[PDB]
């Protein structure tokens, strides 16, 4: 019915679409060598959207992979699930960008987006009625974020009447693995404000906690951080595969949950959450899930809700479950803390059930809260970014692959504007 | 992707001495050539079963070079490759730049072509040198010279031996390291320092030595190298490309120089009784009795740092430790930059070479980083450089062979120049 | 502003009568394709491969084919009325080019006139259609007024609201 | 005998250097040219179409 193709860009990119094909190719019932298995008649019925039948029983995943390194594509098919990616889909160049936000946006992007956009143009003519683009990438990269930022600007210009998500980490001053991170991380914002449909902010520090105190993980390698966020985007698009009490589509959510036409970057949570030791003495209802839903701490972002009012909010829950619990519980939540949302729109949380869990567990949900804290991390940003531009430093190889100074002072000048109307909307 | 690494001089081939070794026992290949795909960045295939290096030894000396031809590695060399001269230019940057230079460089020039050119995806050169000799000086330069003209665009990684403080085997070399970083500066576009007492203290400290020669120097050299190289031949959780350490390392394009560490440097006997961690490495690649250049960046502020891990490494742990590292106030970075550090982790531990000193540590830390207290050392050199000039000692060998002197004095403003230019970025 | 348009019509009917007349080549109350052609010609202007055939195709819609003296006024009162309308005006223009030439070349300072009967508008809104001034005369054509009208019409129809629509500030 | 080994690597130079390529800039700046009329007459049909 309506599809979604996807796209990955960068090692993160890369790495985090790959636990995602295989935990959504477990839900459906299809083993490594693409062929299926399921029992269900609910599994073989809206595989549409994310696959395509080859010949003879071979479902092969609607994805697209791109980069820059070697090194990351031939990491995807040597792990299992990596045979079941058309080898045409591995649109790739060779010489790489180097955290170079130019080098991804000026200097490489001009050779390989073309290449990428026949691929992504195959994919969107092969199916009927598009739903939308499902770009992960990262904010900090060279590759992920210039790369991937061109790809979304141009992608927009052709196919503009349709949906977009894109789950993008964002750097933070904790987590800091690359030095010009404040560089990329506010060019890439500048564009994702006036391209992307609306955007998922994630962020590494909330990964390392949520591994620490609520998985209690003694060696969380990167596996497991991509194995959350596969939860987290399955979650997003489960109403499209399977049926229920109460469905929603991403433009339902969409519509519904942005007030403001470029006030779209989003936090993000999901629950249940469980360390091994505890997974045996809790319950499983939906003010139990409720709660542990709309915790501080189990947000997937490191801004913290509790420091600003929330504007709207987004609950997709999956499993057998009675929609009055689902309502009475968004208005208890809501009544308690009344301070913490906003006046001047009432019932700020929109909620919807799905009547299919995923594999090995009961019940689970998925938050999607538009909050007004968001302005935190871009002016945590904004400011390191202000404080290394004062004095032109790392500026050569921008200033001499193509950017001009007008530019950083555009990037100031739009960071700013949107940090002024978070503050005037809250 | 491929990476050539060019040797010039007494100091250079012997370096490539231990590295080659260090590979071939690294990738399980005999030095007679052939295996009992990751190869592919050094060794090119003949498609008979044989591994050749992708490395040019080149000086002006012939003694050196023809042990190499007739050790174990007789049968893993190129003959072409291994560049020889017939007589020396004896510690002297002018005869060794104009005099001798002028026959040998066209030479290993229209060599080196062929080597890129049986290369596909190029991602540098790396070149080994001593300033404090004439051959690795000038030539040196002057082979760095005619490489900016002909690429230009491709890393040129320079891991240089500065002379020590104190610590000095030649007379002269005062005049060939400052004539020598002249043409340096504006050439290399990342360089590397390797001073020699540094590493002198760390093979009698750490590695309780108290009598090494060259070899354990050479031995250790080629282990940062392999780790800085285990990114590119290896996969890991969190890589970095040679490309990458020229925008996030040096922020203006005159400021290229780089101060390195390793760590774990621990003997036989000391593994055995201590723990190795991910925390503890990170700590001991800071402390500055384990540098690599006698300077102390207590006494300058960092600009970026990079840090190499190998082994089994997870990366929670590379951020709790660097994040303990900027919470602590003993080190400082600059105003301008509020996040320094770029970080790197590699699955492969580092392997062992029989013969070698270095124990078998299931992981290890490379750091390179940049500072200010690199302008001390400059600065340092400057003082008996021009202690000696102003009453022309030592002038009239190298103005005989066809200097004058004026590239002395323009050279000296020009380092001079350099040194105002650290302090200001410093503020 | 009714007054200006009643008596502009009270006027202009005799004047278009002839127009009608004289646009016909063939002494007969049929508009062919054939005699817009002459006609641009005798404006000095010409048509593209296709404008012929969409020119007689949107006017015309109680048949198929030639045009009639009644699909004219239809034409006229719906186009002249359109203003809201969002409607085709291809041949309205060059018939009321006609019908306000009276030299033969073309019409100068009468546009002011065509604007204030359409709307008192502006000195600003006159600068749009064309480029004429206050003190200033020029020749004219009919190359510069169909050419000016057709774009000014396209861009009008082009601006819509999307994400272009402002929002009184909180 | 030198100097006319180093007469031929200056004419090797001097060949070596690279020259404009009329025959192929001219292709491009009419390449341009028809996509920019494409672009304007695209627009015109957008508006035909609403
Ligand atoms: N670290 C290190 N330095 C060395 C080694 N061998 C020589 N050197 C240094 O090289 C410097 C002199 O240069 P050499 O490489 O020996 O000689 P050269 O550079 O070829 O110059 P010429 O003697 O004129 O040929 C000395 O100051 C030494 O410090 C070595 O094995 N390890
Ligand atoms: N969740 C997750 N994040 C990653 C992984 N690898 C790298 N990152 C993040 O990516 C950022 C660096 O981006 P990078 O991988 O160089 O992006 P790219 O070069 O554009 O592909 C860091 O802040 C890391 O937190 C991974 O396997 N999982």
């Amino acid at each position: 019915m309506r599809e979604i193709v996807h796209i990955q860009g960068g090692q993160c990119g890369n790495q985090i679409g790959a636990k995602f094909w295989e935990v959504v190719s477990d839900e459906h019932g299809i083993d490594p060598t693409g062929t299926y298995h399921g029992d269900s008649d609910l599994q073989l019925e809206r595989i549409n959207v994310y696959f395509n039948e080859a010949t003879g029983g071979r479902y092969v995943p609607r994805a697209i992979l791109m980069d820059l390194e070697p090194g990351t594509m031939d990491s995807v098919r040597s792990g299992p699930y990596g045979q079941i990616f058309r080898p045409d889909n591995f649109v790739f160049g060779q010489t790489g960008a180097g955290n170079n936000w130019a080098k991804g946006h000026y200097t490489e992007g001009a050779e390989l987006i073309d290449s990428v956009l026949d691929v992504v143009r195959k994919e969107a003519e092969s199916c009927d009625c598009l739903q939308g683009f499902q770009v992960c990438h990262s904010l900090g990269g060279g590759t992920g974020s210039g790369m991937g930022t061109l790809l979304i600007s141009k992608i927009r210009e052709e196919y503009p009447d349709r949906m977009m998500l894109t789950f993008s980490v964002v750097p933070s001053p904790k987590v800091s693995d690359t030095v010009v991170e404040p560089y990329n991380a506010t060019l890439s914002v500048h564009q994702l404000v006036e391209n992307a449909d609306e955007c998922m902010v994630l962020d590494n520090e909330a990964l390392y906690d949520i591994c620490f105190r609520t998985l209690k993980l003694t060696t969380p390698t990167f596996g497991d951080l991509n194995h959350l966020i596969s939860a987290v985007m399955s979650g997003i698009t489960c109403c499209l595969r399977f049926p229920g009490q109460l469905n929603a589509d991403l433009r339902k959510l969409a519509v519904n949950l942005i007030p403001f036409p470029r006030l779209h970057f989003f936090m993000v949570g999901f629950t249940p959450l469980t360390s091994r030791g505890s997974q045996q003495y809790r319950a499983l209802t939906v003010p139990e899930l409720t709660q542990q839903m709309w915790d501080a701490k189990n947000m997937m972002c490191a801004a913290d809700p509790r420091h600003g009012r929330y504007l709207t909010a987004s609950a997709l829950f999956r499993g057998r479950m009675s929609t009055k619990e689902v309502d009475e519980q968004m208005l208890n939540v809501q009544n308690k803390n009344s301070s913490y949302f906003v006046e001047w729109i009432p019932n700020n949380v929109k909620s919807s059930v799905c009547d299919i869990p995923p594999k090995g567990l009961k019940m689970s949900a998925t938050f999607i809260g538009n909050s007004t804290a968001i302005q935190e991390m871009f002016k945590r940003v904004s400011e390191q970014f202000t404080a290394m531009f004062r004095r032109k430093a790392f500026l050569h190889w921008y200033t001499g692959e193509g950017m001009d100074e007008m530019e950083f002072t555009e990037a100031e000048s739009n960071m700013n504007d949107l940090v002024s109307e978070y503050q005037q909307y809250q | 992707r491929e990476v050539i690494s060019i040797h010039i001089g007494q100091a250079g081939i012997q370096v490539g001495n231990a590295c080659w070794e260090l590979y071939c026992l690294e990738h399980g290949i005999q030095p007679d050539g052939q295996m009992p795909d990751a190869f592919n960045t050094f060794f090119s295939e003949t498609g008979a079963g044989k591994h050749v290096p992708r490395c040019i030894f080149l000086d002006l000396e012939p003694t050196v070079v023809d042990e190499v031809r007739t050790g174990t590695y007789r049968q893993l060399f190129h003959p072409e490759q291994l560049i020889s001269g017939k007589e020396d230019a004896a510690n002297n940057f002018a005869r060794g730049h104009y005099t001798i230079g002028k026959e040998i460089v066209d030479l290993a020039l229209d060599r080196i072509r062929k080597l890129a050119d049986n290369c596909t995806g190029l991602q540098g050169f790396l070149v080994f040198n001593a300033v404090g000799g004439g051959t690795g000086s000038g030539l040196g330069s002057l082979l760095l010279e005619r490489l900016s003209v002909d690429y230009g665009k491709k890393s040129k990684l320079g891991f240089t031996v500065y002379p020590s403080p104190q610590v000095s085997t030649a007379v002269v070399e005062p005049y060939n390291s400052v004539l020598s970083t002249h043409s340096l500066l504006e050439h290399t576009d990342v360089a590397v320092m390797l001073d020699n007492e540094a590493i002198y203290d760390i093979c009698r400290r750490s590695l309780d030595i108290e009598r090494p020669t060259y070899t354990n120097l050479n031995r250790l050299i080629a282990q940062v190298i392999s780790s800085l190289t285990a990114s590119l031949r290896f996969d890991g959780a969190l890589n970095v490309d040679i490309t990458e350490f020229q925008t996030n390392l040096v922020p203006y394009p005159r400021i290229h120089f780089m101060l390195s560490s390793y760590a774990p440097i621990i003997s036989a006997e000391k593994a055995y009784h201590e723990q190795l961690s991910v925390a503890e490495i990170t700590n001991a690649a800071f402390e500055p009795a384990s540098m690599m250049v006698k300077c102390d960046p207590r006494h300058g502020k960092y600009m970026a740092c990079c840090l190499m891990y190998r082994g089994d490494v997870v990366p929670k742990d590379v951020n709790a430790s660097v994040a303990t590292i900027k919470t602590k106030r003993t080190i400082q970075f600059v105003d301008w930059c509020p996040t320094g550090f770029k970080c790197g982790i590699n699955y492969q531990p580092p392997t062992v070479v029989p013969g070698g000193d270095l124990a078998k540590v299931q992981r290890a830390v490379c750091m390179i980083s940049n500072s200010t207290a690199i302008g001390e050392i400059f600065s340092r050199l400057d003082h008996k450089f021009d202690l000696m000039y102003a009453k022309r000692a030592f002038v009239h060998w190298y103005v005989g062979e066809g200097m004058e002197e004026g590239e002395f004095s323009e050279a000296r403003e020009d380092l001079a120049a350099l040194e105002k230019d650290f302090e200001e970025v410093g503020a | 502003a009714a007054a200006r348009e009643r008596y502009a019509r009270k006027n202009e009917q005799n004047e278009l009568e002839r127009a009608f007349n004289t646009i016909d080549s063939k002494g007969d109350k049929k508009i062919d394709a054939e005699e817009l052609t002459e006609l641009f010609l005798r404006l000095g202007h010409k048509p593209k491969r296709g404008e012929v055939e969409d020119m007689i195709w949107e006017v015309d819609e109680d048949c198929d084919g030639c045009i009639s003296l009644l699909e004219f006024q239809t034409l006229y009162t719906r186009c002249r009325d359109d203003k809201t309308g969002y409607e085709p005006r291809g041949l309205f223009n060059v018939v009321e080019f006609v019908m306000n030439d009276k030299n033969n070349q073309g019409f100068i300072t009468l546009e002011e006139a065509m604007q204030i009967m359409y709307l008192r508008y502006g000195r600003a809104e006159l600068d749009m259609q064309l480029e004429q001034v206050f003190g200033t005369a020029d020749l004219n054509s009919g190359k510069i007024l169909t050419l000016t009208e057709f774009l000014h019409c396209l861009h009008t129809n082009q601006v819509k609201q999307l994400l272009n629509r402002v929002t009184a500030k909180t | 005998n030198v100097l006319n080994k180093q007469r031929d690597d200056t004419t090797d130079a001097s060949r070596l250097t690279p020259g404009e390529l009329s025959e192929e800039q001219a292709y491009i700046q009419q390449l341009q040219d028809e996509m920019k009329q494409i672009d304007e007459e695209l627009v015109e049909a957008e508006a035909k179409n609403r």
